[PDB]
């Protein structure tokens, strides 16, 4: 193994965060201090193999918003060490007691974060397949960085023949768009997903959400374009994202809620 | 010019904008790209666009189909379809990670030569932009949206030049202002103009001297080119016969490369 590998007596799991079907998740410290988010694998879900692909990748992938792996322990029971992301999931975050307080200039920032790392997956010609706010994770300053059957977030042509690529991975974003700007909601509100499959296929788009502005929308209807080599790069809604309030919407007030 | 009504068949709308529409059709069995324009009481908008276009002819520059005139009132500018939607949205879908550098200098030459027509017939665009350039279906890029086209004499304030907006006459050097900005949106891959500035600071930032960096990855060469067309002093400004020596001069040793 690499010397990524560390002895599994400096780590210190602490508080237990959350759990799931393959193992659970700790925050913790590593060596003398640094906090730190500690996955573990249950021997019984996945093989070592398996909970060792999300290491081959994450190794490789450095940037800003993608939650930076610090080093693995190989040989089971497993312990996958990353940098601690203090507020949990976005949905969490957003869902929650801070959520109610974020206005559109504070939710339009993380998605143009949450892009900037989309945008980094996208120059490296990897592939996410899984982009949604219960996958970003959230820190000190609202910082946002991705990393780690939803049907009402995945694009159709993944949705039923299973072509993944960065540009079906630009249709979550446009969901993801609209978790950001209801600050928490399932998509497709009060639908099962064979309604989502259903509309979708037959041209439905989600409505503009309560006082989102208009030039939002436009962009996410931009991210939900039927076909795929159409949809928008990360690198064009980010810097979209980045000059929002100034090139797009410089004469906006605050609102109810956005 | 004249054609019949009942030939078109209006299929969709390709797009609604602040000045006119267009909507794909079906003209005697082809595709074909039809356009009506707003807010012109009087149809002379639409006169003057529809006859200009007559008197152009460049390969770089949409051609004019014929025009439609309903007694009723519906007036029709039917053109030649171009696939691949406007040059802008182009960029921004294929992306950095699809086109090379000799596709973003090839469809500057597009533009370029398409220009030096333009000047070469004593006319004045006065609305270039990425937007108003469209791509065909075997990548060749045209200019387009010829509303504003007049002889040697409202204007986008992010592509249109100082004297511009200020003065009442326009000029080809204006429109060689516009083209270092439009060059500026292809090495940007369809970004907007002036990024991290108020719409409102624009031109008197502009005019104490201000210009965009150039783009991320963009041929030092390119940017100069963008540069020389961003000079203060209009009459210092390149000619387009001029604009494309440069690029072939930039091609030549490839120095986009």
């Amino acid at each position: 193994k690499d010397a990524w590998e560390i002895p599994r007596e400096s780590l210190r799991l602490e508080v237990k965060l959350g759990q799931g079907c393959f193992g659970e998740v700790w925050m913790g410290t590593w060596n003398g201090t640094t906090r730190v988010a500690i996955k573990t694998l249950k021997p019984g879900t996945m093989s070592p193999e398996a909970f060792l692909q999300e290491a081959q990748v994450m190794k490789k992938l450095r940037h800003e918003k993608l939650v930076q792996l610090y080093a693995v322990v190989s040989e089971e029971p497993i312990y996958i060490v990353t940098e601690y992301m203090s507020k949990g999931s976005l949905l969490d975050f957003l869902k929650g007691e801070m959520g109610k307080y974020l206005r559109l200039p504070q939710l339009v920032d993380m998605a143009a974060q949450i892009a900037s790392g989309m945008a980094y997956v996208e120059r490296m010609n990897y592939v996410h397949r899984d982009l949604r706010a219960a996958n970003i994770l959230v820190g000190e300053n609202l910082v946002c960085k991705v990393a780690d059957f939803p049907i009402k977030w995945t694009a159709p042509e993944a949705a039923l023949y299973g072509r993944f690529t960065i540009k079906s991975d630009v249709w979550s974003f446009g969901i993801l768009l609209t978790e950001l700007t209801t600050k928490g909601r399932v998509p497709y509100p009060g639908m099962v997903n064979r309604e989502v499959l259903d509309q979708v296929e037959r041209g439905y788009r989600m409505p503009c959400p309560p006082e989102c502005p208009e030039s939002l929308h436009d962009l996410m209807c931009q991210c939900w374009r039927k076909d795929p080599e159409e949809r928008p790069t990360f690198e064009y809604l980010q810097a979209f994202l980045e000059d929002y309030f100034t090139s797009t919407e410089p004469q906006y007030q605050p609102g109810e809620n956005l | 010019w004249a054609l019949n009504m009942k030939e078109l068949k209006l299929l969709q709308t390709i797009g609604k904008g602040e000045f006119g529409d267009v909507m794909l059709g079906d003209y005697r069995g082809n595709k074909v790209a039809v356009k009506c324009i707003k807010n012109d009481a009087t149809a002379q908008a639409f006169l003057a666009e529809a006859s200009v276009m007559t008197q152009l002819r460049h390969s770089n520059l949409v051609q004019l189909l014929g025009v439609i005139v309903e007694e009723k009132g519906g007036l029709y500018i039917v053109t030649e379809y171009m696939a691949k939607g406007s040059l802008v949205d182009y960029l921004r879908s294929r992306g950095r990670s699809v086109l090379g550098g000799d596709c973003l200098l090839k469809f500057s030459l597009d533009v370029c030569e398409a220009m030096e027509y333009l000047e070469g017939n004593n006319f004045v665009h006065r609305d270039l932009a990425a937007r108003n350039v469209l791509v065909s279906e075997d990548n060749v890029a045209k200019v387009s949206d010829f509303g504003l086209t007049k002889e040697a004499s409202k204007l986008p304030v992010k592509w249109t030049a100082p004297e511009a907006l200020r003065e009442k006459k326009f000029s080809t050097k204006s429109d060689v202002w516009s083209f270092g900005i439009l060059l500026w949106e292809i090495y940007s891959f369809g970004r907007v103009p002036y990024p991290r500035i108020p719409l409102k600071d624009v031109v008197p930032r502009v005019e104490k001297g201000y210009k965009m960096d150039a783009p991320d990855g963009c041929p030092p060469a390119v940017y100069e080119v963008m540069k020389n067309c961003w000079h203060l002093d209009a009459a210092m400004r390149p000619s387009f016969l001029q604009l494309r020596e440069q690029l072939e001069h930039i091609k030549t040793h490839e120095l986009h490369l």
